[PDB]
DNA sequence: ATCGATCGATC
DNA sequence: GATCGATCGATAAAGTTTTTTTT
């Protein structure tokens, strides 16, 4: 639309299969605001860089030597703090908890190119802490599902109770159901309310119109 | 008016050949002025004057 | 040469033979002329008894080596001092635009706004090409639409009998309406030619096609360029070539949603792209309401058709295509801009919005209307027929 | 860094505004004109095509 | 229509 | 038997708009 739409679930903006969200360990957005102490400062950057060791390939040979020579081992000194994070985490399950070691290794592999480091995990947990700061507010969430299905169950039962036959036409269900509670959307809950209920011996589809309901 | 004659004599302007400013574009192309420091002391808040009104 | 496909009774497709001519009559025959030729009959070549193994192979190419290629008409219209003076005497009355209208289609009632429009279009208007500048649309391109079976397709094909070398197509969904697509057929073993589809014939003539909305997307981009631009240029498999064509379409289409032309938007009505609607001017909506004296009069005129004239009519226009063009009166141009700026302020407060190019119609209709008068002066009376003809097309 | 900004227009007159833009483009230096048909987006850049009997 | 190969004749 | 001359036979050609299912 225009932005990362705050005070909303940010996941429903980016239309995306929720499996492949689990195929990334940590994500992060960027921030934006009016921000008069920083965008003024960011203007001072572009005020400069126009008028009038930081190498370019010397660091590239520094990493492309190291990324195949040193294959460091892990000591017990990391795993004690590592299980302390997860026992505080459960206060996802393992996918987030696995690949953090795959990046905690490389930070130790960056400088101390022999073994693991017992305390470089303490800022490796800081980076993934920024990932779980982005989902405070479907994909991996079940609150909406819980609020919706229970509400859907009441009205269908009452409709079933109300007739000798099972005649629930379209002009009826656009009326009273919509009138009920204004917490749900107007027309974006009138399609998908029946397809999951199609498979649970309730109703049938006969076009945008008449239907046929459950008998007893 | 353009169908009475076979021209467009209007708008009281002395028409100029297009080769003149074609040279002047090329003459401007041999200049490339360098900015001073007085400009970015003022346009920094002109962006800030451009900031809150769009955010209004 | 094909067969004239009217006196050949339908039990076969048209056949063809061929003719080899000489220097005197080359570049004389355009593709699409009713030609008449006479020469000797001749076979050539060796066949059947060549050196070996020429079994079940014909060996006598029938040819014609001929003379005297004659065009016919069923440009050659000669006329003496007598008949050329009668049309001067028949240029005299102050009614001849109205007499010529109802003397055109002697089978259908009414539609005198339509019946004047066809003769106004068919004779056509001039295009003063700008010196070192783009010429404008000196052609004219009208359009019709109507609820079905109201003779909207009847009058489109009797213009072809008095066409004066304007052979039209029928609008079949094929690419080739204004192109070639590099059809060469080797041009006798090793030459490539861009054989023209349907624009070598439409030059200084008229065409007509049907079922505009009932086409695929290929013709929609095809009529896009060739309307705003007088010409076409293509390198399909060969060379770019800017061949020119002065042509003018005649349209026909039907609304989709039955009898809905009054209950909905009068615009957006058929939803073919409005680039063509902007590039056309007159969009007549044929009404067929029930009047008890109208249909009663209709019921006898379909009975009296089972049993001032045409060849004088075609001679009149093909003589009035070669005379002078006034273009100039400093006060007839004054009344029309008053006659536009009011409806330029009364376009959104009415049904149809207009554009600036509609002003170029308002000169062009009156330009050919003076050609009916055969006079070298733009008069005043031409700025009254051009007014109310648009006033019926817009109200 | 980027230079050579690009200005775009929109609007629907009945003037056929190509004469209002592209007449400048037909006198401006190194200003080539295109249209919709012909050179597509793949036909905007270069490509390899058929040629005559010489070097294809 | 031109070039190459095979066969025949002459030395 | 070999070489030269004469006669007979064999060798060279070119493509890219309509129509089907399909995504
Ligand atoms: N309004 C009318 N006045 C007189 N005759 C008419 C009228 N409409 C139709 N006819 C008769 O109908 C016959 C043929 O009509 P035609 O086939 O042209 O309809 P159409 O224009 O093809 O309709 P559509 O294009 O929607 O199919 C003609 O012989 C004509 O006499």
């Amino acid at each position: 639309g225009s932005r990362y739409n705050p005070n909303l679930p940010v996941t429903e903006n980016i239309d995306l299969p929720p499996p492949l969200l689990s195929r990334f360990d940590l994500v992060y957005l960027v921030l934006d605001k009016v921000d008069e102490k920083n965008d003024r400062e960011l203007a001072k950057h572009l005020t400069n860089l126009y008028l009038e060791v930081l190498p370019v390939e010397f660091l590239t040979m520094y990493i492309s030597y190291a990324k195949e020579h040193i294959h460091p081992i892990i000591t017990e000194a990391a795993k004690t703090e590592l299980v302390r994070a997860y026992v505080g985490m459960r206060k996802a399950t393992t996918r987030q908890l696995e690949s953090m070691i795959r990046l905690a290794e490389a930070h130790a592999k960056m400088k101390l190119k022999n073994v693991v480091e017992l305390e470089d995990v303490q800022e490796a947990v800081r980076l993934i802490r920024s990932a779980i700061k982005d989902y405070a507010t479907q994909t991996g969430k079940s609150v909406i599902q819980r609020k919706l299905q229970e509400d859907l169950s009441r009205e269908i039962m009452n409709v079933l109770k109300d007739q000798a036959s099972d005649s629930m036409s379209f002009n009826e269900l656009i009326k009273q159901i919509n009138e009920h509670s204004q917490d749900r959307v107007e027309s974006s809950d009138i399609q998908e309310a029946l397809s999951r209920l199609q498979q649970e011996d309730k109703v049938i589809v006969l076009g945008e119109g008449v239907r046929r309901s459950v008998r007893l | 008016y353009v169908h009475m004659h076979n021209k467009q004599p209007d708008l009281d302007f002395t028409p100029v050949e297009p080769s003149k400013m074609r040279e002047y574009i090329a003459y401007a192309k041999t200049k490339r002025p360098v900015m001073s420091e007085a400009v970015n002391d003022y346009v920094v808040q002109a962006y800030i004057r451009l900031r809150q009104d769009s955010k209004r | 040469v094909q067969e004239m496909p009217e006196m050949a009774p339908a039990g076969q497709l048209p056949r063809s033979i061929d003719v080899i001519l000489d220097d005197d009559l080359v570049d004389k025959t355009k593709p699409g002329d009713r030609v008449n030729v006479v020469g000797v009959f001749k076979s050539l070549g060796a066949g059947g008894m060549n050196q070996s193994n020429s079994n079940t192979l014909i060996g006598f190419k029938t040819l014609i080596l001929g003379n005297t290629v004659y065009p016919l008409h069923a440009a050659r219209q000669m006329l003496t001092d007598f008949d050329i003076r009668n049309i001067n005497k028949l240029s005299k009355k102050k009614d001849i635009f109205d007499i010529l209208s109802q003397s055109l289609a002697p089978s259908i009632y009414g539609h005198d706004h339509i019946k004047k429009a066809i003769l106004l279009m068919l004779m056509g208007g001039v295009e003063k090409n700008l010196e070192n500048g783009s010429h404008l649309r000196g052609d004219i391109n009208i359009l019709m639409v109507g609820d079905p079976s109201t003779a909207k397709s009847q009058l489109l094909r009797f213009v072809l009998n008095t066409a004066s070398l304007a052979i039209a197509t029928t609008g079949r969904g094929s690419s080739g309406v204004g192109l070639t697509a590099a059809v060469t057929t080797d041009r006798e073993t090793g030459e490539r030619r861009l054989e023209a589809g349907a624009m070598v014939l439409a030059d200084r003539g008229v065409v007509c096609i049907d079922e505009f909305d009932k086409m695929t997307d290929v013709d929609r981009v095809a009529i896009h360029e060739v309307m705003e631009q007088q010409t076409v240029t293509i390198a399909k498999a060969g060379i770019h070539t800017t061949l020119n064509a002065r042509c003018s379409v005649i349209a026909a289409a039907n609304p989709v949603f039955g009898q809905y032309d009054v209950n909905r938007d009068p615009h957006q009505n058929i939803a073919l792209p409005d680039s063509l609607l902007s590039r056309f001017d007159l969009l007549f909506v044929v009404t067929d309401d029930i009047n008890e004296i109208r249909d009663r009069s209709i019921s006898e005129h379909v009975l009296r058709t089972h049993r001032v004239t045409i060849p004088f009519l075609r001679k009149y226009v093909q003589y009035a295509k070669e005379r002078v063009i006034p273009q100039l009166t400093q006060e007839a141009i004054n009344v029309i801009v008053k006659n536009y700026t009011d409806l330029r302020n009364d376009d959104n407060t009415k049904k149809s919005p207009i554009t600036a190019r509609t002003l170029e119609t308002l000169i062009r209709l009156a330009t050919a209307h003076a050609k009916v008068r055969l006079s070298k002066t733009v008069n005043k009376v031409d700025a009254k027929v051009a007014a109310n003809l648009l006033r019926f097309a817009l109200l | 860094i980027r230079g050579d900004i690009n200005v775009c227009l929109m609007g629907d007159p009945g003037v056929a505004k190509s004469q209002l833009l592209k007449a400048i483009c037909k006198i401006s230096p190194r200003g080539v004109y295109t249209t919709g048909k012909g050179s597509s987006g793949v036909g905007l850049t270069a490509a390899v095509m058929k040629d005559p009997v010489t070097d294809e």
